[PDB]
RNA sequence: AAUUUGUUACAAUACAUUUUUUGGCACCGCGACCCUCGCACUUGUGGAGUCG
């Protein structure tokens, strides 16, 4: 079950509580939803990269929710419940960003991750729902 | 007599369009109203020392459109004919 | 006729949004609308472009100065549209 | 084609809020299809009154906001 | 007894002078319509009472006008 | 996008929208008018301060043709 | 069927379904339809300024500008310049062409209109007069 | 009620000072007296003056402004 | 002909067409304005062969022999 | 073992001077502090004090 044009094509479309598509193992032929989308919701697949995007100059939330994501290739970014492991492997995120969730990933335990994220990708506000503080 | 008809008449021309705030657009003009709002195909907005963007159908209104640049070649006093 | 007066005829009674050209925006009861969207609006907040708000009773709106009108979206469910 | 329905209105004291954020007041006389207003007159907003009733063009109207309910 | 119209046709071959919606003009008035669109000659181009140019023979368009005068 | 000849044909499709002020109102064609008036469905203000894009959403719209510069088409149905 | 057949200025020929009310046929061949007559075969002769046709031809040269059909199909045609051009109806072929004596103008010499009892002919002319030709 | 083409008619035939603002145009003001009337809000006004607004006086002839840059009447 | 427009436009240009709106269709078109960022001073004009015009544009026409 | 005809309804095939398309265009938030523990359908939402 490739995500293809007519996959998309055929997929719920709605606003929702942004203009949001409902949505596989690789993500690709984005070009299909022509730029038409604030929000895509990955939530519940099996996607390995969130790599593969064509320019989408619309798209400013992406919930990836329950996949495989185990390596990185926008304003909000929702990880939750995937598969990254070393903070080095979260250093594609500081060349975007302000919401970032990435809970219930191996990464999460490995010393020092919150620190990490907040130098790395200072244009982060909010990280797993909580304010990066000054301090 | 009228402009409009003349304006009908032209179908199909990929022409560049100018506007009240200078944006030229360059796209293929598929229809045009009584009331001169272009209807335009495969266009491209460009402003008037900036990047440019792209769309592929426009719909701009009659008041905005300053001025139709027009194609190279065109018969004009047989698209005046009645 | 315009269906988007209909609408706003429709939406007499319930609370509308409204900005002018001005950009000032203005929540209200919609006590009456017309052809042109001459409206009129009880129980009104008032917003200046800069920031600041002020209550006021009963203002009327002359559609000319209107830019966009925010409907409650009960509305969209009938049975105007069809 | 309709009438605007300013009877409501008609002999109470109104802030027609004009062009280019200016402003006017005064007792509403009258009024027609176009929206143009008849009133007797008032102050420009610190405030000094200019002539004893005044016609105000219907599209230099922005808003016509009762002062009294 | 004396409306717009009447006077405006009266005027007709004689010096007129416009201001716009801004710079102001002066030249005789060779005709007029309904819709208040002007043809004149002599035009002289009043940059706020500067006579920049003398263009000659020009035709204003109504919805720019902001006054007449002699 | 389709390749259509007129406005009404592309009805209920999700349309970018440019007016005069220069914000951007995003949200489905409901319905269209003699003088260009649109209502939007699910009508999203989109406006730039002189930076970023600052983001409103505002529901049901009945938008004047008059503030209206042109339209663009956003996405398909549904 | 057709229960009306009509022949018109704009130079058509209709075959009528009246029932319906509405055409059935449209016959445009000729180049004003000035007269029709029915066989007594199951079709019609029309007529126009110079050629003479029949529908379900007949060589004419200028006859410009009524017909009638015998029992023995032998089809009449008046002339406007007086000639009686006669013909046979199975053919085409024009077997027979007189001239009337005008009277005791030579504008005047035509025939208007003209009829078979149910072995002679009784023709109008603008003469002034009946002839009758046997 | 009183309507706006009536009011200019009396206006007219009483022969008052007029004061006249202008359409998207703070600075400056009308004074004259109304001599003409029409379908639309222009009028011929002899004897006006032009006035620049309080934040003097100034030189003017006889005038007809447009209807289309009209706002304020009095009189 | 010359013609000055509400934007800074003098477009010197042969006319084709005419109408109750003083819409033109134009031949051997050359507009002249000033791009110019202040403080700047520069005067620049451009070519084109055929182009159509908006009234509300025209604010005075002339004939220059 | 769809076609034609008639009737009824709707839509499409006019114009510039104030409300649309002949334009008046152009040159609450971010540091601090503390209040509230409440079952809803929303202009907005604690309060004192500092910064913009």
């Amino acid at each position: 079950m490739k995500f293809t044009p007519s996959i998309v094509i055929d997929a719920p479309q709605y606003y929702v509580d942004d203009l949001q598509l409902e949505t596989e193992s690789m993500p690709s032929s984005l070009k299909h939803l022509t730029k038409p989308t604030h929000i895509l919701d990955l939530t519940n697949n099996d996607l390995i990269m969130i790599p593969d995007l064509s320019r989408r100059d619309d798209i400013h939330t992406l919930l990836l929710g329950r996949n495989n994501i185990v390596e990185v290739d926008v304003q909000n970014l929702t990880l939750s419940n995937n598969s990254i492991r070393r903070f080095e492997d979260l250093q594609r995120l500081r060349r975007a960003l302000k919401n970032l969730t990435l809970i219930g990933n191996q990464v999460c335990h490995l010393a020092n991750y919150r620190e990490h994220v907040l130098r790395l990708v200072p244009h982060l506000e909010t990280l797993d729902f909580q304010n990066v503080t000054a301090e | 007599m009228k402009l409009v008809n003349f304006l009908k008449k032209l179908r199909n021309e990929q022409v560049t369009i100018e506007l009240k705030n200078g944006t030229t657009v360059w796209g293929t003009l598929q229809s045009v109203s009584p009331q001169m709002n272009a209807i335009l195909t495969d266009v491209k907005l460009t402003l008037p020392s900036d990047n440019i963007a792209s769309l592929q159908y426009i719909n701009i209104r009659g008041n905005t459109i300053r001025q139709i640049i027009l194609p190279d070649s065109l018969n004009l006093d047989s698209l005046l004919v009645d | 006729n315009g269906i988007p007066v209909k609408l706003l005829n429709e939406a007499q009674g319930h609370i509308v949004s409204l900005e002018l050209t001005t950009g000032a925006t203005y929540r209200g009861k919609l006590v009456e609308s017309e052809d042109s969207m001459n409206v009129q609006l009880r129980d009104v907040i008032a917003t200046e472009p800069q920031g600041a708000v002020t209550h006021m009773d009963q203002i009327f709106v002359r559609g000319s100065q209107i830019k966009f009108i925010v409907v409650p979206d009960l509305l969209k469910n009938a049975p105007l549209f069809k | 084609v309709s009438t605007p329905e300013l009877k409501k209105y008609m002999d109470k004291k109104i802030l027609l809020n004009i062009n280019g954020s200016r402003k006017v007041a005064g007792i509403l006389r009258g009024y027609d299809i176009f929206l143009n207003v008849v009133l007797d007159d008032a102050m420009e907003i610190n405030n000094h009154q200019l002539g004893l009733q005044t016609v105000i063009r219907g599209n230099s109207i922005i808003s016509l906001e009762a002062l009294d309910a | 007894p004396v409306n717009p119209k009447p006077f405006l046709k009266g005027l007709v071959n004689h010096r007129v002078g416009v201001k716009l919606k801004s710079t102001e003009y002066r030249g005789t008035l060779v005709s007029t319509d309904n819709y208040f669109n002007l043809q004149l000659n002599e035009a002289e181009e009043f940059v706020a009472g500067v006579s920049h140019g003398t263009l000659g023979e020009i035709f204003i368009r109504c919805n720019n006008v902001l006054y007449i005068r002699e | 996008v389709a390749h259509s000849s007129r406005l009404a044909n592309l009805i209920d499709y999700k349309l970018r929208v440019l007016t005069q002020d220069g914000r951007v109102y995003i949200g489905q064609l409901m319905a269209f008018d003699k003088h260009m008036n649109l209502v939007l469905n699910e009508c999203i203000e989109e406006r730039v301060p002189k930076i970023k894009v600052e983001k409103r959403v505002l529901g049901l719209t009945i938008l004047r043709g008059e503030q209206i510069l042109s339209t663009v088409v956003e996405d398909k149905p549904l | 069927g057709s229960k009306f057949i009509s022949s018109s200025e704009d130079k058509t020929v209709r075959i009528w379904e009246n029932q319906i009310n509405v055409p059935i046929k449209q016959i445009s061949d000729t180049a004003s339809m000035p007269f029709l007559n029915v066989h007594p075969n199951y079709f019609c002769a029309q007529s126009m300024d110079n050629r003479i046709y029949s529908f379900s031809k007949y060589k004419r040269h200028p006859k410009k500008i009524h017909s009638s059909a015998g029992y023995g199909i032998s089809l009449a045609f008046s002339g406007d310049g007086r000639y009686i051009c006669s013909g046979d109806s199975k053919s085409r072929l024009f077997t027979w062409d007189w001239n009337t004596s005008r009277l005791l103008i030579p504008g005047n010499k035509p025939i208007t209109q003209v009829d078979w009892h149910p072995s002679k002919v009784i023709c109008s002319g603008a003469a002034g007069k009946i002839y009758v030709c046997d | 009620m009183v309507p706006p083409i009536n009011c200019i008619f009396n206006f007219l035939q009483q022969q008052t000072p007029v004061t006249i603002w202008l359409f998207e145009q703070i600075g400056i003001r009308i004074k004259g007296k109304i001599v003409g009337f029409d379908e639309f809000m222009n009028v011929v006004i002899d004897e006006a003056v032009e006035i620049p607004v309080n934040s003097k006086g100034t030189p003017l002839g006889k005038i007809l402004l447009k209807g289309d840059n009209i706002t304020l009447i009095t009189s | 002909v010359i013609i000055s427009l509400r934007n800074n436009h003098k477009i010197i240009a042969r006319v084709k067409a005419f109408d109750r709106h003083c819409n033109m269709v134009l031949e051997n078109v050359k507009e002249l304005w000033t791009e110019k960022k202040g403080k700047n001073v520069i005067n620049r004009e451009r070519f084109i062969s055929k182009l159509f015009l908006r009234g509300d544009s025209v604010i005075v026409v002339l004939k220059t022999p």
